[PDB]
Formats: C-alpha cells, structure tokens, sequence
C-alpha cells in the first residue's frame, strides 16, 4: 500500500541531474589544534577533546564503541 | 595568586593554535625573518654602538700616548753636550 501511495504522490520529484554532474563528495582533512575562548565570569569550565575517527561504513567503529562503553558517562546525579 | 587555577581575571578573549607537528620549524625564515632582525638591529643601532666607539678612540689614544712618553727627548741632549 504505500508504494502504491508513493506512486502518485512522489512520482513528478525530477531525476534527471544536469550533465550528470552528481556532487562528489571531497574528502575533508583533519588538524591537531586548539581553541580557547575564556571567560571566567562562567560558572563552570567546559572542555572538549577528541581525535579523528573512521568514516561511517568501516568495520572497526564496532569495537571503538565497546572502548567508549569501557570508559563510560557519568553526573553527579547517578546514585551510584 | 601562585597557582594557574587562580592568577587573574580576564574575559571576551579568544585563541588559536595549531599542533607542532602540523606546521614548519622554520617557516618564512628568509623572506620573513631576516627582514625583522635587520628591524632589530636598525631600531638601537645609534642608542648602543656610538659609546663603545668613544671608548675605542679613548683607548687608541692612550696606549698612542703611553708609548709617546717613552720616547727619548731631543730637548734634554741638545744643550747636555
Ligand atoms: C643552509 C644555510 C642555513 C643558514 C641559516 C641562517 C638562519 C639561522 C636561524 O634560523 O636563526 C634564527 C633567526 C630567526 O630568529 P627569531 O626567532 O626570529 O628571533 C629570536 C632569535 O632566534 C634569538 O632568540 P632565540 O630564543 O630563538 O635563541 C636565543 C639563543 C641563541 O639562539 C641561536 O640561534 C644560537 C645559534 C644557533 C644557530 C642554529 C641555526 C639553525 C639553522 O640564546 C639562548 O637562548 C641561550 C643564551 C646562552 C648564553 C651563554 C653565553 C656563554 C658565554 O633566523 C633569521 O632569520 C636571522 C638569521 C640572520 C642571518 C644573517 C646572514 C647574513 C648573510
């Protein structure tokens, strides 16, 4: 039933792309630095730290999240 | 006062960095760099160099003169005969 209801509905959506011209995505390059804004009428100090990781369809991302789990969240809520 | 935790108050300041091993160890080091030292050397050229050139000309003459002293003198033979 619902592709029968695409049918009608999102049939006229164009296809055809001019020159076949298809926007190729450009690889994106990673670089070691850092940025300090500081303000210190903040309450609280709000750091982030990472490195790069694999693209989306690599096997090892699976592992990376079991090493995530390892490391673990935390608050100070959990009545732990 | 003595701990990077607390030393001052600053506020509306940002920063930028980038990793050591992602630049030059020596970037622009001679279209750039020469230029500013010969800007060093220009800006406290005269405020230095022109004492110790006084201090040359008062040791050049005095070792001139010292030896000038031991000289012997033509005045205290001429009338000795
Ligand atoms: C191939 C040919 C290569 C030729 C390379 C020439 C340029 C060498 C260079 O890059 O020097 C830095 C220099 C840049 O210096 P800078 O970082 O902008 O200013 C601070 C200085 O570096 C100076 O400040 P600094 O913090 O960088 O280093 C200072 C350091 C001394 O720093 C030194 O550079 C010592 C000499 C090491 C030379 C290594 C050259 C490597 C290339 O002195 C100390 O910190 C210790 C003092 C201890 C005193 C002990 C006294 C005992 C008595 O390069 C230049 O652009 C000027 C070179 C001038 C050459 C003139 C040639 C005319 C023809």
């Amino acid at each position: 039933q619902l592709l029968d209801l695409a049918q009608k509905h999102l049939g006229g959506i164009p296809w055809t792309y001019a020159e076949d011209a298809v926007p190729t995505l450009t690889p994106c390059r990673f670089t070691g630095s850092e940025i300090r804004h500081r303000d210190d009428a903040l309450p609280f100090a709000h750091v982030a730290i990472a490195v790069e990781g694999p693209g989306w369809a690599s096997p090892d991302n699976v592992a990376l999240q079991v090493a995530n789990a390892i490391i673990g969240h935390y608050d100070c809520t959990y009545g732990g | 006062g003595r701990e990077f935790g607390n030393l001052t108050r600053m506020r509306h300041v940002i920063s930028y960095s980038l990793s050591p091993f992602e630049q030059r160890a020596y970037p622009h080091v001679f279209t750039k760099g020469i230029p500013n030292v010969l800007r060093r050397i220009r800006e406290s050229f005269f405020r230095v160099v022109p004492q110790f050139v006084v201090f040359y000309l008062i040791y050049t003459w005095g070792t001139e003169e010292f030896e000038r002293s031991k000289r012997k003198n033509p005045a205290a033979y001429e009338n000795d005969k």
